[PDB]
Parts: C-alpha cells; sequence; structure tokens
C-alpha cells in the first residue's frame, strides 16, 4: 500500500481544523472525511501522532492570539467585557466540536478530557483570561448590581464570565478553585454588602410587616437569577451558599425585631401575617423555637381566659364546661392549620398547651 | 517457581486476563449452567465460581450425557485440568487458565463418556475489533509479517489465544 | 422466529428483520417505510424467483438459522417504472484482496 | 428510524439508527457540522471503507444487538480471513 504520512495529508486537513477554530462553516463531508484522515495519519505514520499535536498546538495559538487581539484592543472596560463575551461565546461552543475527530488522538497519546479540548481551553487561559479576569469579573459585578435597580441587561454577560472561571481552572485536583474564590465570593459579597445597607432602609421607611412582604419577594428573585449565574450544571451546591447568606442578610439579623412582632399577630389571628413569618424564620436556625413559646403561651394564657370569663355558665353544667374547650381546641387547631400550615411542630406546642389548659381550667374536687 | 508469593502472583494474572476472555460468567448457579448448556452442542463450556474454597474456577461443559461441572485446579503454580478426567494429552500443565482452555479447544475441537473442550460461551458480544483478532490468530501466529500498521500490531500481541 | 434480511437493489442494501411467520407482502411495507415506494410497485425476487405476497417469509425459504445476523438472507428488490417494472439488477460488493502468504 | 452508510465505492448501507450507533465513531461524525436536521434522513460517508468490508459492519451491529444466549440459536460471528485486516482497520477506526 502506498505510504499516506501527515505531511501528505495535513495539508488538504489544515484548511478545516482552521474553520471549526473560527467556526466557519464546515461541510458534512469535510467534517467526515476529516475523522478518516486523522485516523489514517495516527496509525500509518510513525510519528503521526505527535506531529498532530504540534500541529493543532500551533493553528490553536494563531487563533487564540487573533482573538486576543480582536479583545484587548478595547481600552474601555464596558466594551472589554462585550468584546470577550462575544469571543468566548464561539470558541467555547468550537471546544465541543474540534475535538471529536481527533479521538484517536488521545488514545495515542471522551470529549471532555480531551487532549485537544484541554489544549483549547488552556491556551486561551494563558492569552485572554488570566490577564484580563479580573477586569472582567468586577466589570460582570457591576452589571448585577445593575439589575437589582431595575436595570436589564445581556445576561449573557455575567455568564459568559462564570463559564470562564468554572471550564478555565488548570488546577488538577479542584475544578471550581478560582470559581470559589473569585467569582462565587465577588458575587457573595456584593451581595450581602447590598443588602447590609439596603435591608435596613427599607425597614425603617415601611412597616416591619411590609418588610417581611419585602425580605420575601428579595429571597424569592435572589434565589431565581443565582441560578442562571451561578455553576448549577456542576455539583457544588454555590446556589445554596448565597442563599444562605441572604438569609442570613434579611432574615437572621432582623430575627429579633421580627419575632417581636409575633404574639401581637398571634393575638389578632393573622394568619396570612403568621404564615409569612414563619415561611422565614424556618430557614433561620432556631428560628422558629420562640414562635413555639409564643404560641403555646398563648393558648394556655387565653384559654384559661376563656374559661374563667365564662364560668358564669360553665360551673352549672359539665357539658357546658366541654363546650368550651371545645371551642378553644377548635379554634386553636383552626389558627395552626391557617397560618402554621399544621407544621408537626406547631401541633406539638398545641397539643402540649391545650392538654395545659385542661388541667388548669378544673372547678370541682371532691375527697375524703 | 514454586513459591508461596509466586504462585499467587502467576495466579492473581492468569486469573485477571481470565476476566478480558467473556468465558467468565461469575457467580452463575449450577441449574442456570445447565439451562444455558443443557441444548448446546457437544463441547461447549463456560467458566464460573466455584462454591468452594480449594479451587476458584469451575468449568461447564456440555457432553454424551449431558451438561456438567469439573474444577481448574492450581498447584505447584501450574494450572492443571479436574483430577478425576482420565487426560491424555502432550500437555497436561499450564501458567494461564486461559492458555489452558485454548491448548485443549485445538486439540479437541479438531472411559465410558467423552469429554470435549470446543466452543466457549461468551457473556456478552464481543468487539468487532477482538473477533478480527481471533480470526487472524487462527489464521497465523506470525503478526508482524503482515501488511498492519504497527500499533495494530500491537493489539495482535494483548492476545494470542485463538479463542 | 427472527429471520434477518438483506433487502437489495442498485447499489443500495437494506438490513432489517422480520418474522419468520411474517408475509411477503408485510416486508414489502416495510421497504414501503424506508424507500417511500408503495408495494404495488414492489417485486420481491429470492434466488431469481419472484415472491408471492401471501406466503410467509418461512414459506419462501427465510428461516431463524439461515437467515442469521451474522449472514442475512439476500432479497432482490426491483421498483416499478410508469407501467413497466426495472429489471432487478443488484450491484456486486468490492471484490476482498488476494490473502496474505502468511495467512494460508 | 434508520440512517444511511455510503461506502468508498457509492454503496449506501441503510441500518436502524440505534444499530448503527453502537459506534462511537459515527455518533461523533452525526454531530457538531455533521448534525442532520430533525425529520431528514441521516448520510454518513466513509471514505476509506469499500463495500466488502462495511457491509460485514453493518452486519456486526445486528450481531451486537440481538446477542443472546438464551436462544435456540448460539450466536456466532464468522470472519473470511481474506477480508479481517481490512476489517480490523475498520472496526479500530469505528471504535467497536
Amino acid at each position: 500500500k502506498g505510504s499516506l504520512q501527515f505531511e501528505d495529508k495535513w495539508d488538504f486537513m489544515r484548511p478545516i481544523v482552521l474553520k471549526l477554530l473560527r467556526q466557519e462553516s464546515v461541510t458534512k463531508q469535510q467534517w467526515f472525511d476529516l475523522f478518516s484522515d486523522v485516523h489514517a495519519v495516527c496509525l500509518w505514520d510513525d510519528k503521526g501522532p505527535a506531529k498532530i499535536h504540534q500541529a493543532l498546538k500551533e493553528d490553536i495559538l494563531e487563533f487564540i492570539k487573533q482573538a486576543q487581539a480582536r479583545v484587548l484592543s478595547h481600552q474601555d472596560d464596558t466594551a472589554l467585557l462585550k468584546a470577550y463575551i462575544v469571543e468566548w461565546r464561539k470558541f467555547f461552543t468550537q471546544c465541543d466540536i474540534l475535538p471529536k475527530p481527533f479521538c484517536q488522538l488521545e488514545i495515542t497519546l471522551n470529549v471532555e478530557d480531551s487532549i485537544v479540548r484541554k489544549l483549547m481551553l488552556d491556551t486561551w487561559n494563558e492569552s485572554i483570561f488570566s490577564n484580563i479576569k479580573n477586569r472582567l469579573q468586577d466589570s460582570a459585578m457591576k452589571l448585577v448590581h445593575a439589575e437589582r435597580l431595575g436595570e436589564a441587561f445581556d445576561s449573557q454577560l455575567v455568564i459568559g464570565v462564570r463559564e470562564s472561571y468554572v471550564n478555565l481552572c488548570s488546577n488538577p485536583e479542584d475544578k471550581l478553585q478560582i470559581y470559589r474564590d473569585n467569582f462565587e465570593k465577588a458575587y457573595l459579597d456584593s451581595t450581602e454588602r447590598f443588602y447590609r445597607t439596603q435591608a435596613p432602609s427599607y425597614l425603617q421607611q415601611n412597616g416591619v410587616q411590609n418588610y417581611m412582604k419585602y425580605a420575601d419577594a428579595k429571597l424569592k428573585e435572589e434565589e431565581k437569577r443565582a441560578l442562571r449565574y451561578l455553576e448549577t450544571r456542576r455539583e457544588c451546591n454555590s446556589v445554596e451558599a448565597l442563599m444562605e447568606c441572604c438569609v442570613n442578610a434579611l432574615v437572621t439579623s432582623f430575627k429579633e425585631t421580627i419575632l417581636a412582632e409575633c404574639q401581637g399577630m398571634i393575638k389578632r389571628n393573622e394568619t396570612e401575617k403568621l404564615h409569612l413569618m414563619f415561611s422565614l424564620m424556618d430557614k433561620v436556625p432556631n428560628g422558629i423555637e420562640p414562635m413555639l413559646k409564643d404560641l403555646e403561651e398563648h393558648i394556655i394564657s387565653a384559654g384559661l381566659a376563656d374559661m374563667v370569663a365564662a364560668a358564669e355558665t360553665i360551673t352549672t353544667d359539665s357539658e357546658k364546661y366541654r363546650e368550651q374547650l371545645d371551642t378553644l381546641f377548635n379554634r386553636f387547631s383552626k389558627l395552626v392549620k391557617e397560618a402554621f400550615q399544621d407544621d408537626p411542630r406547631f401541633l406539638t406546642a398545641r397539643d402540649k398547651a391545650y392538654k395545659a389548659v385542661v388541667n388548669d381550667a378544673t372547678i370541682f374536687k371532691l375527697e375524703v | 517457581h514454586m513459591d508461596p508469593e509466586f504462585q499467587a502472583a502467576r495466579l492473581a494474572k492468569a486469573l485477571r486476563e481470565l476476566g478480558q476472555t467473556g468465558w467468565y460468567w461469575g457467580s452463575m448457579t449450577v441449574n442456570e449452567a445447565k439451562e444455558k448448556l443443557k441444548e448446546a452442542p457437544e463441547g461447549t463450556f463456560l467458566i464460573r465460581d466455584s462454591s468452594h474454597s480449594d479451587y476458584l474456577l469451575t468449568i461447564s461443559v456440555k457432553t454424551s450425557a449431558g451438561p456438567t461441572n469439573l474444577r481448574i485446579e492450581y498447584q505447584d503454580g501450574k494450572f492443571r485440568l479436574d483430577s478425576i478426567i482420565c487426560v491424555k494429552s502432550k500437555l497436561k500443565q499450564f501458567d494461564s487458565v486461559v492458555h489452558l482452555i485454548d491448548y485443549y479447544v485445538q486439540m479437541c475441537k479438531d472411559g465410558t463418556v467423552h469429554l470435549y473442550l470446543t466452543k466457549p460461551l461468551y457473556t456478552s458480544a464481543p468487539s468487532l475489533q477482538h473477533l478480527c483478532r481471533l480470526t487472524i490468530n487462527k489464521c497465523t501466529g506470525a503478526i508482524w509479517g503482515l501488511p498492519l500498521p504497527t500499533r495494530l500490531k500491537d493489539y495482535l500481541e494483548e492476545y494470542k489465544f485463538q479463542v | 422466529m427472527d429471520v434477518f434480511l438483506m433487502i437489495r437493489r442498485h447499489k443500495t442494501t437494506i438490513f432489517t428483520d422480520a418474522k419468520e411467520s411474517s408475509t411477503v407482502f408485510e416486508l414489502k411495507r416495510i421497504v414501503e417505510g424506508i424507500l417511500k415506494r408503495p408495494p404495488e410497485e414492489q417485486r420481491l425476487y429470492k434466488d431469481d424467483q419472484l415472491l408471492d405476497d401471501g406466503k410467509t417469509l418461512g414459506e419462501c425459504g427465510f428461516t431463524s438459522q439461515t437467515a442469521r445476523p451474522q449472514a442475512p438472507a439476500t432479497v432482490g428488490l426491483a421498483f416499478r417504472a410508469d407501467d413497466t417494472f426495472e429489471a432487478l439488477r443488484i450491484e456486486p460488493f468490492s471484490s476482498p484482496p488476494e490473502l496474505p502468504d502468511v495467512m494460508k | 428510524m434508520y440512517v444511511k452508510l455510503i461506502s468508498s465505492d457509492g454503496h449506501e448501507f441503510i441500518v436502524k439508527r440505534e444499530h448503527a450507533l453502537t459506534s462511537g465513531t459515527i455518533k461523533a461524525m452525526l454531530s457538531g457540522p455533521g448534525q442532520f436536521a430533525e425529520n431528514e434522513t441521516n448520510e454518513v460517508n466513509f471514505r476509506e471503507i469499500p463495500s466488502h468490508v462495511l457491509s460485514k459492519v453493518c452486519m456486526y451491529f445486528t450481531y451486537k444487538v440481538r446477542y443472546t444466549n438464551s436462544s435456540t440459536e448460539i450466536p456466532e460471528f464468522p470472519i473470511a480471513p481474506e477480508i479481517p485486516l481490512e476489517l480490523l482497520m475498520a472496526a479500530n477506526f469505528l471504535d467497536c
């Protein structure tokens, strides 16, 4: 068979490699024909695989420096990002494509653990990211802080930055290292910071009952966006870390000022509002321990207040006595269901408080 | 060669490449071995775990009297067929359990009941590449003299048996 | 119970399967869904003999042990013009190269 | 659903898509610029695989997917010694 080596094929192959890198339309016949050429070169050429690795290393560098120029050609920070995200979208997409035809190169030296895919991302880190990363981050946080103040932007801008920190980490035994120490931490801080001043202001301007309405709609949107911006495809539970943050900022540091309205709302049977309070204080550790008291303490209190106040009739009949306790139990279990959604912990609360009223309303008593 | 630690190595190894053939059927019960071979042709066998402590592998094969089970003993660093079986061959001791099965399959395939080792039951469809290999190893033993890529010659070197 | 076929025409080969008991007509319906052509525009041959629409693939010679996956049974397919069928013409695969002396 | 696999000498082979996909290489070729419409017929073109080899490859796909030892027929995939090296190359390439 007539031997076909690297130098024989690479000239027909290369042109396609360039198109793939630059995301320029390649025909199916070329796509296929490439797989065939790569394979042939590898098995037939003695030094075939080794060279293709070199050739790729080079052609990948060229394109990158072409993009490097296109990106770094901007002084203005807002355009440096906008320009990066665009060149990134493309390159990052082609990272899942260019490696395909060279899987036979791997076995001679999976598309994710790809040597080529690795060489692609790495070369891009050294030339574009590793340097302007910090500028991109702080530029991205700004966009987020903006969205919180009602300014909507191309969400794909902060995402492109996340994808960058997540996918471009050269750490052998930890891939989210620069994601946590940098992007995540940045997001957490700009968040906590934002509220450290944003929250208290709304509390003093509106009612503590209006604030709970706020600290709730907040925890909702902060968790909805934190899902599109932070890493979720991978397993890191970053979204959780952000919430613990929002909760320790929007609730944990305002619990005492929140639970202070507990005994008052529980008296006017404001199930609507108590439902809200339960929803939040349930997120904070030891958050509802005090509500379970403010309840079983209201029962005991209000319960013996219903008996003594109606004793005028209750004492004459043993059945007008039971009816009163029944009217109450039905009244409190009413609250518990409506407000505290029958949480097993709040039922235990009632069952212990009520069971207490029963032994304190005792009117009659005889003995030997 | 006979050594406590050397025999444990030779075994652990020969038992390693055994699971690289496809005839190892793990902890297949005896009834199940009977089901698989019950209707098979004389010589159809397979290897599986022995519910015994002195030996590790059992050979389930189809014979004149139907499916049978018999040991694959290991002593003095060599693998031999069961003692019970009256064997008449130039070679009775091998290093690899796979080397054993091959030798006999070549002889047998090419005192009451007769015992043959011809067609092993594969646990799952072998790779096309391997079937080609098996096919080539049946044709010749002189790999390198072939018109193949220097690497595929290496693939044909990682397994020299005809089954 | 399963017969593994290999339907062929002008450089076209279809690897498929059916029941030894399914009929020749049903096989044409399979060809219909693959080559978008009605059964009445089809002609199925076997060893150069037109197959009857009512016979089962088994009644035609296809059996569970002669039509195996490793080597399918050949079925000739000839289509129809506007009026008369084309002649059953099947293209031969490329020939296998000489066997290296080493492997003889 | 099927796919069309064309050989170097113009021979088209139609096989079940799920069968053809026991090959990683083929899956890869049908992705990216090799991606196909949603209802368009998938078709791959091998430039270095002859018909007497590619047809045998297709046979392998069926042989594999329907492999069963609990049948009244014991599996087997005999290969002609005159088309093995050419088939070994084809299998190393298709990866299977």
